């Protein structure tokens, strides 16, 4: 019964570093890989971290992620919180067999 | 650069059979892992199917368990997604997932999608 | 402050033939009677250049915002003096330093800082009533700036405002440079009668002026002026008028030109060495006049097309099967140790099956390890509880961490553990597993013990007999078919791999491209990056070779491994572009030989020999060229090839 919990409003702030948590609560996600997804709204989704320590060509440096076992929490940082940035991010881990997304995180306002 | 094209949907049934379909052209098919992702309207994004690339082995989720079923062939680069006994959750929209290497990569790839309701 | 203009029929852009223009001074150097070369640049002779409109005569107002290439050349007829001035920058929105040149009416000024302009900045012309004259007075240019760092005025040009509908009486020309961060103006005005399809005529551009300005500039846009008479309303919706004008506007590129200079040090004609096989055969000589016989001018290579990879037949694989597909299992204190070497890594199967719960791996990426080719690959298997799985990965500290098996903090290695509850456990349970609880201090990475002596924790001994402060370190498991999901047992194998001096070993799966042949292409057969044909050879190579080479020692055939063919190898093809000129005062055209490249077109002995008419009659030869063939102008009257007569 694994879930992921995130919030679903943050990083309503102009030009600046913000991060957003990601959080699980039935096991360890750092475990295996979690990856994170952004989806432009009313069109088809992209990705912009996967690996935990990679990003898809010709994504821009900006994103950065990181993991901090204590908290069991996953970490995503953006910094140049450019115009480009109206979208709403997920969390997705693997438990066995079976894939778990998370809730939604929406920005619009940067 | 990879082509995909889905077309399935456009039509309401309560309770019937429905079929979907997602072509894909510039890989290989044979040699990495496939899914399925929908989401419904205004909520945020779920997990729906995968399979092998050889077809073998095919796992859903327990909410759509007993019904649903998926298959698919090398020789004309195609997926098949049959549905039956559908419900008034199902009113979302659909994209063929294209794998990597595994469950561990992750999804990174979506199609455009297909806007399925019914009524 | 600005005004938007209303949707309108208008004129599409057409494309005119520049005939020798855009030739300005290259260097600020007097020449006399020196023919120069230099790398600058110009504007090709014969090229496409872009036209715009300007007569209202309808209603054609077409400025666009044009992007801005390394050089450009503007040339305006003007004759009434309807064009006012230019204007440049990168994105228009007073975020970046951006250029204005407006030629007014009393003074030329060139202020260049963040102005605000509109979509369309333009410069109106009122005429008063009681004064018999044209004024300017909408000054609709931008609406303000905030900062900036240069500032430039001119002489004060005088200007006529007066608009008429006659032919042109002026031809001007602008040039706009800006290498290292300097702005370069090039300009000369030239009066000519006519209208359209500018004269063949030479005119060298001298510099005007050099401002430093330092800015990046990619954008710029045109200013126009139109005319308020009585007879239109005065409204800039739909009603208006502009008089008769055109501009021109042309793209720079860099091109090598050799230019002509006479005893007062001015440019007379310039002759490009890319454009014509003469021109080439005059820049190459560094003469305006060519004589008869061959000449040399550059050479001709053929460039592989496609990169072909044939690795030998993968065959070759590495014990992945029953290092997972293991009856029995070691424990945890006693974990088995594997080496896998002399192999060929198949991690496909690894991966692209399911039943394991993790796929962690440390150091390096897995998303590339096809690609890596590692010397030593290790293998340890051992089974933990559900709850002590994470404690594998370093860093994390317990009791399995630091007793039984410990990592270190720089593993660049992968962890593999999944859940077989059935296998490993019956109906009674498993209780042939052991594991250490105490331990005197704690354990270095890839370190186990054998030994099970009875740990003490107090300070008195116990005479080594079982008794109080002092048990037994090792202890059983219990297991259950209906305990929880983290009691169940799980398997997990650890894959290190490490670099040493000695060859890699190990290595991934290989790919093979399809085999093209009689094509000039490249291919890399585990030996030499080689580019050539594969022609089919009728030689036998013995069941043992791979290689082979020549008289002159250059490996020229090579076996491909997975079908067994003898295939040669052969440079694709080269040469040089020979000219035959039939000399000063007598012809124009020239014709292209090659010395042994094989294909109006002749094929002769001494190579290729192309723009010459080959004859079966035969006269005295003067211009050699090979092989018992001579060329030579007879009769219109064209360039003529023949065996030479004895
Ligand atoms: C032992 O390892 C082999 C190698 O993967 C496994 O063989 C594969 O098993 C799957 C099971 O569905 C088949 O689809 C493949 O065709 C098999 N491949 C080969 C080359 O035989 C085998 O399953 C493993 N044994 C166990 C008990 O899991
Ligand atoms: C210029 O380009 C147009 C279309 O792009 C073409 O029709 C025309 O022939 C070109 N002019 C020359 C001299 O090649
Ligand atoms: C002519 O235009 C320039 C451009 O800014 C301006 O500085 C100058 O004042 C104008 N001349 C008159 C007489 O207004
Ligand atoms: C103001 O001028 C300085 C030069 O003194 C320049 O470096 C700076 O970029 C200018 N301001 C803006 C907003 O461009
Ligand atoms: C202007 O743009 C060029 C090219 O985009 C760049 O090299 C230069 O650093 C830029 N300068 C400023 C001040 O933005
Ligand atoms: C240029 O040189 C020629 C050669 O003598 C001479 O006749 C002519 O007057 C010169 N022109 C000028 C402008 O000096
Ligand atoms: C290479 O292997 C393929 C199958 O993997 C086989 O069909 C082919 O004959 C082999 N080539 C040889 C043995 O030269
Ligand atoms: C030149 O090439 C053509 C076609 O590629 C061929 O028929 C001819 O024999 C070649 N000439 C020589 C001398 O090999
Ligand atoms: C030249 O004349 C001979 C006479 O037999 C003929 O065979 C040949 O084809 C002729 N060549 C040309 C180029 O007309």
């Amino acid at each position: 019964n694994f879930m992921l919990t995130q919030p679903h409003s943050v990083s309503e702030s102009p030009g600046k570093t913000v991060t957003i948590s990601c959080t699980g609560s039935s096991g360890s996600i750092a475990s295996n890989y979690v990856q994170w997804y952004q989806q432009r709204p009313g069109s088809a989704p992209t990705t912009v971290i996967y690996e935990d320590n990679q990003r898809p060509s010709g994504v821009p440096d900006r994103f950065s992620g990181s993991i901090d076992s204590s908290s069991n929490s996953a970490s995503l940082t953006i910094s140049g919180l450019k115009t480009e940035d109206e979208a709403d991010y997920y969390c997705q881990s693997y438990d066995s067999s079976n894939w778990v997304f998370g809730g939604g995180t929406q920005l619009t306002v940067l | 650069e990879v082509q995909l094209v889905e077309s399935g949907g456009g039509l309401v049934q309560p309770g019937g059979s429905l079929r979907l379909s997602c072509a894909a052209s510039g890989f290989t098919f044979s040699s990495y892992w496939m899914s399925w992702v929908r989401q419904a309207p205004g909520k945020g994004l779920e997990w729906v199917a995968n399979i092998k690339q050889d077809g073998s082995e095919k796992y859903y989720v327990d909410s759509v368990k007993g019904r649903f079923t998926i298959s698919r062939d090398n020789a004309k680069n195609s997926l098949y997604l049959q549905m039956n006994s559908l419900r008034a959750e199902d009113t979302a929209v659909y994209y063929c997932a294209r794998g990597q290497l595994g469950p561990w990569v992750g999804v990174d790839y979506w199609g455009q999608g297909t806007l399925v309701t019914v009524s | 402050q600005c005004v938007n203009l209303t949707t309108r029929t208008q004129l599409p852009p057409a494309y005119t033939n520049s005939f020798t223009r855009g030739v300005y001074y290259p260097d600020k150097v007097f020449r006399s009677s020196v023919l120069h070369s230099t790398q600058d640049l110009f504007l090709p002779f014969f090229s496409n250049v872009t036209w715009f409109h300007a007569i209202h005569v309808t209603k054609r107002f077409d400025n666009p915002v044009l992007p801005f290439n390394d050089g450009v050349y503007f040339a305006s007829t003007e004759k009434s003096n309807i064009i006012r001035g230019w204007i440049f920058g990168t994105t228009l929105d007073s975020k970046t330093q951006s250029l204005l040149i407006v030629n007014n009416a009393t003074n030329v000024v060139i202020k260049v800082c963040e102005f605000q302009f509109c979509n369309d900045p333009f410069l109106g012309v009122y005429y008063h009533k009681n004064n018999k004259s044209w004024m300017e007075s909408e000054f609709r240019v931008y609406s303000s700036a905030n900062n900036c760092t240069f500032e430039y005025v001119s002489q004060p040009f005088l200007m006529d405002l007066e608009g008429k509908q006659g032919n042109f009486k002026n031809l001007r020309e602008f040039v706009f440079k800006n290498i290292d961060g300097y702005f370069k103006i090039y300009s000369k005005h030239t009066p000519i009668n006519l209208v359209r399809d500018l004269p063949q005529g030479f005119s060298a551009l001298e510099p005007l002026v050099d401002l430093p300005i330092g800015i990046n500039i990619t954008r710029f846009q045109t200013l126009l002026a139109l005319h308020r008479s009585y007879l239109t309303p005065g409204d800039s919706s739909s009603g208006w008028t502009a008089g008769a004008a055109a501009y021109y506007v042309g793209y720079l590129q860099p091109r090598t030109f050799l230019l002509k200079y006479n005893e007062n040090g001015t440019i007379t004609d310039a002759v490009d060495c890319a454009l014509d096989p003469l021109s080439e055969t005059k820049c190459t000589l560094k003469s305006f006049t060519v004589e008869k016989g061959i000449y040399q001018t550059s050479n001709f290579r053929v460039q592989p097309t496609e990169s072909i990879v044939r690795f030998p037949n993968i065959t070759n694989l590495c014990p992945f099967g029953e290092v997972f597909n293991a009856t029995r299992f070691a424990s945890v204190y006693a974990w088995n140790r594997k080496r896998i070497s002399n192999c060929v890594a198949d991690y496909s199967v690894l991966y692209n099956s399911a039943s394991f719960s993790t796929f962690k791996c440390y150091g390096v990426s897995p998303t590339k390890l096809n690609d890596l080719c590692f010397t030593n690959v290790y293998a340890d298997s051992f089974v933990i509880r559900g709850d002590e799985v994470r404690q594998i990965a370093p860093g994390q500290t317990g009791k399995i961490a630091d007793y039984n098996y410990k990592l270190p903090d720089d593993f660049t290695g992968c962890v593999i553990a999944w859940n077989s509850n059935n296998l490993d456990s019956k109906v009674g349970g498993n209780y042939n597993y052991l594991y250490r609880l105490f331990r005197k201090s704690n354990l270095k990475p890839f370190e186990r013990d054998i030994s099970t002596e009875i740990y003490q924790a107090g300070s008195t001994p116990c005479n080594g007999v079982e008794g109080f402060n002092c048990y037994f370190p090792l202890q059983s498991y219990g297991f259950q078919p209906t305990n929880g999901v983290g009691y169940q047992p799980y398997r997990v194998v650890v894959l290190s791999f490490e670099l040493l001096h000695a060859p890699a070993t190990v290595c991934g799966p290989k790919k093979s491209t399809n085999l093209v042949k009689n094509k000039c292409v490249n291919f890399n057969f585990n030996g030499l990056t080689g580019t050539g044909v594969l022609t089919e050879s009728n030689k036998k190579f013995l069941p043992f070779q791979q290689f082979g080479r020549d008289i002159a020692d250059t490996t020229d055939a090579v076996r491909d491994p997975q079908t067994l063919e003898i295939l040669d190898i052969t440079p694709c093809s080269f040469g040089g572009v020979s000219v035959i000129t039939p000399g000063t005062n007598t012809s124009n055209q020239v014709a292209v030989l090659y010395q042994d490249v094989n294909c109006n077109v002749f094929q002769t002995r001494a190579g290729c020999l192309i723009g010459a008419e080959h004859v079966n009659n035969s006269y005295e030869c003067d211009i050699p060229i090979g092989a018992g063939i001579c060329a030579s102008y007879q009769t219109s009257q064209s360039i003529i090839a023949y065996t030479m007569s004895l």
